[PDB]
């Protein structure tokens, strides 16, 4: 029989209709570009930290190492604790947890900084081996 | 089994997503009607995406040229079966067309002063014959049935019109003559949706598929010119189908028709240029029913080139590396997918293909779908229209010219959504639909689902497809075609012994390419006795046994002092399928060729002629 | 005689808790077509209907073939098969997909996202449609080959982890490569507004320039190329303005 | 804040995943290429440093255990040359190649060397000249504590 229900219309975007109210310009275009900048900027400073050593480097290795990878892992974050995969809540954690490890990172650098034999002269004595 | 029905109802509905279906979405979509797009396939996938040469328009971006001399050219190429208004509206309206398509976003190929760049192509010139080779032939260099399509496919999306990607079109809903909508198979999950509106427009592509060897795509089924059939509209001019002059010879991708008016020709095994024999004129640019006949001698009579002595061979390796590239860039490459060719150093190996098809749905100046009585005249059908390569306005007569299919869809859409806004008044309500709306369409495909007989859907096919090519090949004879009729008669039958296997409803291809054979017998049945009844040789349809042109008049002497021959001994006119789907029995008739133009104060009617090149 | 096992992905939708499998398929080397497509047209007519993909042109412009032969995404009807035997090749359909049945993906997101872009003309000062033609010289329109030429064939994407695993918020090269044939399209009045809809964190910044789309794209197109030239638009360089019609245009 | 698309799209996911459809073999179908291994290690080295840079510091704060007693908890493991030296490499690799690297995927977003050779050329030169500074720079001071050990003076 041809006795049976009326349906609706098939999802289907609409790119004007939906562009009404939702008009938003908050750019990460700005950010973007300084963190290559940043990587960049990180360039010469490798190989620095294999020639010049001591007590000052080991503090702008730890600096500007803890800031590039902030922005890093945070994009690793993004990625894999995606809100599909592990509900909505989990993953807000996983974006707060992103914070935690950055902060740690400097915690924990700073820390063998200060008390142990710093980045560079650890470098050193397992290399010495 | 048992079947989920959905109901929808929409100003108007246009089965086909492909150049003219998108043009009559856009057109009816920004005129502000509630427009519903019903495609078996992701328009952009549609076979004017395959589209190559370019089209036609008299922008003379490339030298002077005036709109008439195209008239001129098209009412010469229709073989006089064209309807001179039909073709008075194709090509006065093509400037404009085009130049929209240019405006829509179409990144047409360009002139240093910055316009629409042209090519010469098949069987164009200026001055109503007399002048020189034309340069109307506008393009994005190799690839404007892709390039247009697509934007065509993303100007639709400014206009709202609802798309039913991937359902399968199963009938026309007919209410005591009258078009009220469509019933639609829904591929994703197993639905069933009758479509309820005040139009629709049937512009669903040609049927090349019904031949073993075509150039047009898995998706050219004719599915259309089934819908009509089915619903007692007959068909007309069946019998004229385009074989296109290049398609690679073992898979018969085509090669463009640009590739020759921009400097390539044809070679037989005595390194000849031929066609300097058959057209002296316009050598390898003459007509494609022309030139592709032209070949079939050649190979005929041992001048056939390869292994077994059976194509022959497009040659462009003469022409500078540079304008190969910038003026035919996807041959290039398909030439060496597929026929392992390098074109800067060798042949392109070449054969006429089943390409095109002028045949169609019946149709007026205006698009609208016609049934026709000797004694009454042409009853228009409410509701229906129809446009591109699945009509027949006939633009076309007898044979199509290079270039003008991607017009004519494009002209003629836009012809329907203006033919629409003009003549559908706010007060006419959508139609209700009647009781029992479209159930044995539902009862077809749930028999063909479950067939269980003893010949595979494929294997049906195969000889059809195998049968279709011996007997309506590009030259005809009586004995071989009557011959034919016979077999294909048998074939209707065998559909009685068909089997599927899959047996379930989301997507099911064996169950769409079964409809699809069944549409397809239909197309291939008319069209094979339409071609064995006509005792003549115009455009495509070549009897060696009634080799001349049959009109009123010998248009070969003076004319002042003859006698017309009275309508039913001379052969100028449309040939009229109807066909009971049910028994499969096919009945002629036919319709005289309109010759009046639409304004006889702006352009003058073109009587026949001889046809040579 | 030499004979071709071909391994297809397989799956029912139909039937109760259904699970996808591969399955094994010989077809006779010297009985078929030299691509893929062919070998999978033959194995549906003569061994199993069931089996089930899209297919339109078999010359490899549609798009619809595209799919995952031998590990990567490209398109069946031009895929030439592995003439070698002792190989065995598989067949799966086009990476991290919905699949609706067998080789068929639900393509749609692909597709909206694609609408998202408004992939159509517009401009600043409305024109009268069919009147005349825009100016646009051959230098600018060259500026869109390897743009146009894109079918929607969707291996590209299909192929970036990152639109793997954020086929929702990020645009995936496809897209995106085709924004760009708009934001540098000399005719369009946009730039500005289009580059204005792809600019937070996702949408375009997200590919990790894995390189895959490039690699991949059976029309050999850079998307890439086009995803780095929108970053830049993004934030330092300038999309040029038109050389003015020059009168008599 | 989702853009009209990003909020489309993630409906178009609970969608699908009510619809209960697989989704189709992905890393473990796809074929091993130097487009994403490299990538792919790119994110490795750059993670398994930072993660090094934590368990490290914050781990040799929380423990007693520190660096220099835990320097020879493994020197007085009599390991030899190779194996110390093969391990050092292991720690040196992962900076030389995240950095070159590095400096490629930046030119890759300002759109440069994005062909297909371009692509290769580096993923090659980069991974490779990445290897040698990294065995210079662990070779040549094993060359000294030999070249000294039985020095010619
Ligand atoms: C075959 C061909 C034709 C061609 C060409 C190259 C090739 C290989 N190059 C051309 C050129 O350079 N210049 C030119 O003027 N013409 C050229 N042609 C001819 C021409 O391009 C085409 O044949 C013509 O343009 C076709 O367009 P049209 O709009 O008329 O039809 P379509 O593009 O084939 O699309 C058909 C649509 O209908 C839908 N459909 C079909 N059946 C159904 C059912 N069962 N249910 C629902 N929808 C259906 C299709 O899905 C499709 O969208
Ligand atoms: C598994 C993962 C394990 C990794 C954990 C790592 C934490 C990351 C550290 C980042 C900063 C490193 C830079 C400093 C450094 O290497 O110290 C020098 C030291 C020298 O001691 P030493 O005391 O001098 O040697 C002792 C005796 N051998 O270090 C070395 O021996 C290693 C050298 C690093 C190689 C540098 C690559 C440079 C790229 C070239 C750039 C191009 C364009 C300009
Ligand atoms: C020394 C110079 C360096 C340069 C020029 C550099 C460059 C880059 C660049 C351009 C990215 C973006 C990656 C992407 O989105 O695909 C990146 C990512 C990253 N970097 Fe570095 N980097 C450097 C050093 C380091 C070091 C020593 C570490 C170790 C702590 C590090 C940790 C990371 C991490 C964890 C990512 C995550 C992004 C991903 O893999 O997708 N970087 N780096
Ligand atoms: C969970 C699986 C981890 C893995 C190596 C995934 C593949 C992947 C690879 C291989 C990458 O290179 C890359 N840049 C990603 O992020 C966008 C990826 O997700
Ligand atoms: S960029 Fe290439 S792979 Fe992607 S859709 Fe376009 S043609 Fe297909
Ligand atoms: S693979 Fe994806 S990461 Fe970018 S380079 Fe291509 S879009
Ligand atoms: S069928 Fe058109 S791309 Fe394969």
């Amino acid at each position: 029989t041809s006795a049976a229900v009326t349906g609706a219309a098939p999802p289907q975007f609409d790119p004007i209709a939906a562009e009404k109210g939702f008009k938003p310009l908050h750019s990460h275009g700005t950010l973007f570009k300084i963190e290559r900048y940043f990587a960049a900027a990180m360039v010469p400073l490798i190989p620095a930290a294999y020639f010049i050593h001591g007590r000052e480097m080991d503090l702008c290795l730890a600096l500007a190492l803890t800031l590039h990878v902030h922005w890093g892992v945070w994009g690793v974050v993004n990625d894999y604790g995606r809100p599909f995969v592990l509900g909505d809540t989990l993953a807000a954690a996983v974006r707060v947890g992103a914070y935690i490890f950055t902060a740690c990172l400097l915690a924990g650098l700073l820390y063998f900084n200060e008390h142990d034999v710093g980045l560079t002269r650890a470098f050193e004595m397992v290399w010495e081996l | 089994a048992q079947y989920k029905v959905i109901d929808h109802a929409y100003d108007v509905v246009i089965i086909g997503a492909g150049g003219a279906g998108l043009r009559a979405a856009m057109g009816l979509g920004e005129a502000g009607f509630k427009t519903a797009v019903v495609t078996k396939m992701f328009p952009t996938r549609s076979h004017t995406t395959a589209a190559q040469g370019g089209i036609n328009a008299a922008l003379g971006s490339m030298n002077p040229d005036d709109w008439k001399w195209h008239f001129y050219d098209t009412a010469k190429g229709s073989d006089w079966l064209g309807d001179q208004n039909a073709m008075h509206y194709l090509t006065r309206n093509a400037v404009e067309a085009v130049t929209e398509l240019e405006n829509f976003g179409m990144p047409f190929s360009r002139t240093p002063e910055g316009k629409i760049y042209q090519r010469s192509f098949g069987g164009q010139s200026n001055n109503y014959g007399k002048g020189g080779v034309a340069k109307r032939t506008c393009c994005v260099a190799d690839r404007t049935g892709h390039s247009m399509l697509h934007t065509l496919y993303g100007n639709s999306l400014r206009c709202h019109c609802t798309f039913f990607i991937e359902y399968f079109a199963l009938d026309l809903l007919m209410d005591k003559g009258r078009c009220v909508g469509v019933i639609a198979l829904c591929l994703e999950d197993g639905t069933i949706h009758r479509f309820r509106s005040k139009r629709t427009i049937v512009a669903t592509g040609g049927y090349g598929r019904a031949y073993f060897s075509c150039t047009t795509a898995h998706m050219n089924t004719g599915d259309g010119t089934a819908l009509a059939t089915r619903a007692g509209i007959a068909l007309e001019d069946l019998e004229f189908i385009q074989f296109h002059p290049t398609g690679i010879y073992g898979v018969g991708c085509l090669i463009t028709e640009g590739s020759r008016g921009e400097g390539g020709f044809l070679v037989n095994s005595e390194g000849e240029r031929f066609m300097e024999r058959y057209a002296p004129k316009a050598k390898d640019l003459a007509s494609r029913d022309v030139v592709s006949r032209a070949e079939t001698i050649e190979i005929m009579e041992g001048r056939g080139v390869g292994p077994e002595k059976d194509h022959i061979y497009l040659q462009l390796h003469h022409l500078p590396a540079e304008q190969l590239h910038q003026r035919l860039p996807g041959i290039s490459e398909t030439a060496k997918i597929f026929a392992g060719v390098d074109v800067t150093k060798e042949p392109i190996p070449v054969i006429p293909t089943v390409h095109y098809n002028m045949g169609g749905i019946p149709t007026n100046y205006k698009a609208q779908v016609i049934k026709y009585t000797k004694e009454g005249g042409d009853k228009i059908v409410p509701g229906l229209y129809a446009c591109g390569e699945c009509a027949c306005h006939s633009v076309h007569g007898a044979n199509r010219l290079g270039a003008n299919s991607l017009l004519d869809a494009v002209v003629f859409g836009r012809a329907c959504s203006i033919n629409i806004k003009e003549e559908l008044k706010p007060d006419e309500k959508i139609p209700e639909l009647p009781e029992g709306a479209g159930e044995e369409s539902i009862a077809n495909l749930d028999a063909v689902r479950y067939a269980n007989g003893d010949v595979p859907t494929a294997e049906l096919r195969l000889t059809m497809q195998k049968t279709m090519q011996k007997h309506a090949g590009v030259f005809r004879r009586g004995d071989i075609l009557a011959e034919g009729v016979k077999k294909m008669m048998d074939l209707s039958k065998e559909l009685k012994r068909l089997k599927t296997t899959d047996r379930s409803l989301i997507w099911n291809s064996d169950l769409t390419e079964s409809l699809e054979l069944q549409n397809l017998m239909l197309n291939a049945t008319q069209t094979i006795v339409a071609a064995e009844n006509r005792k003549e040789s115009r455009g495509a349809h070549a009897r060696d046994d009634f080799p001349k042109r049959e009109d009123e008049y010998d248009y070969s002497k003076p004319i002042e002092g003859q006698t017309k021959r009275p309508f039913e001994k001379h052969w100028r006119k449309h040939t009229l399928t109807k066909q009971d789907p049910r028994t499969g029995h096919i009945t002629l008739d036919y319709r005289p060729v309109i010759d009046k133009t639409l304004d006889p104060a702006e352009v003058d009617w073109i009587p026949p002629i001889i046809r040579s090149y | 005689k030499r004979i071709k096992t071909f391994e297809i992905y397989r799956f029912n939708p139909e039937e109760p808790g259904a699970k996808p499998k591969l399955q094994k398929f010989d077809v006779d080397l010297d009985k078929c077509g030299t691509m893929v497509l062919d070998a999978l047209i033959k194995i549906k007519n003569e061994v199993d209907p069931t089996l089930t993909f899209r297919r339109s042109c078999r010359e490899g412009i549609c798009g619809s073939c595209a799919m995952n032969i031998a590990g990567e995404n490209t398109l069946a009807c031009i895929c030439n098969i592995d003439q070698n035997t002792s190989k065995t090749t598989k067949i799966y359909p086009l990476p991290h997909m919905f699949v609706i049945k067998d080789l068929v993906p639900d393509m749609n997101l692909f597709y909206a996202q694609y609408a998202s872009i408004q992939p159509w003309l517009q401009k600043k000062t409305k024109i009268n449609l069919g009147e005349k033609q825009q100016y646009q010289s051959i230098k600018e329109q060259e500026k869109l080959d390897g743009l146009y030429e894109c079918i929607l064939c969707a291996c590209c994407s299909a192929s970036c982890p990152s639109y793997w695993w954020n086929a929702d918020k990020y645009l995936g090269p496809a897209v995106l490569m085709q924004a760009y044939r708009w934001i540098i399209d000399s005719r369009d009045d946009s730039a500005a507004e289009r580059l204005a809809r792809m600019q937070d964190g996702f949408s375009a910044f997200k590919c990790h320039t894995i390189m895959n789309c490039t690699k991949t794209c059976p029309k050999h197109l850079n998307p890439a190329r086009a995803i780095g030239e929108i970053k830049m638009l993004l934030t330092k360089m300038k999309t040029k303005p038109a050389p003015l019609p020059t009168p008599a245009n | 804040e989702k853009t009209p698309i990003q909020v489309w799209g993630w409906d178009y996911l609970m969608r699908q995943r009510a619809l209960k459809r697989p989704i189709a073999p992905h890393l473990t179908i796809y074929k091993p290429q130097m487009t994403w291994m490299v990538s792919g290690l790119h994110r490795v080295t750059g993670c398994a440093m930072a993660g090094t840079l934590l368990i490290g510091g914050v781990g040799f704060s929380v423990l007693p255990l520190d660096f220099t007693t835990f320097v020879e908890f493994i020197r007085g493991l009599g390991i030899p040359w190779v194996i110390l030296d093969t391990f050092k490499f292991i720690i040196a690799f992962p900076i030389a190649f995240h950095t070159l690297n590095g400096i490629r995927f930046i030119g890759f977003d300002m759109a440069k060397g994005t062909d297909i050779p371009s692509i290769y050329r580096g993923a090659y030169l980069v991974l490779g000249l990445a290897a040698l500074i990294s065995l210079a720079v662990v070779v040549y001071p094993r060359w000294e504590r030999h070249k000294k050990a039985t020095l010619p003076t």
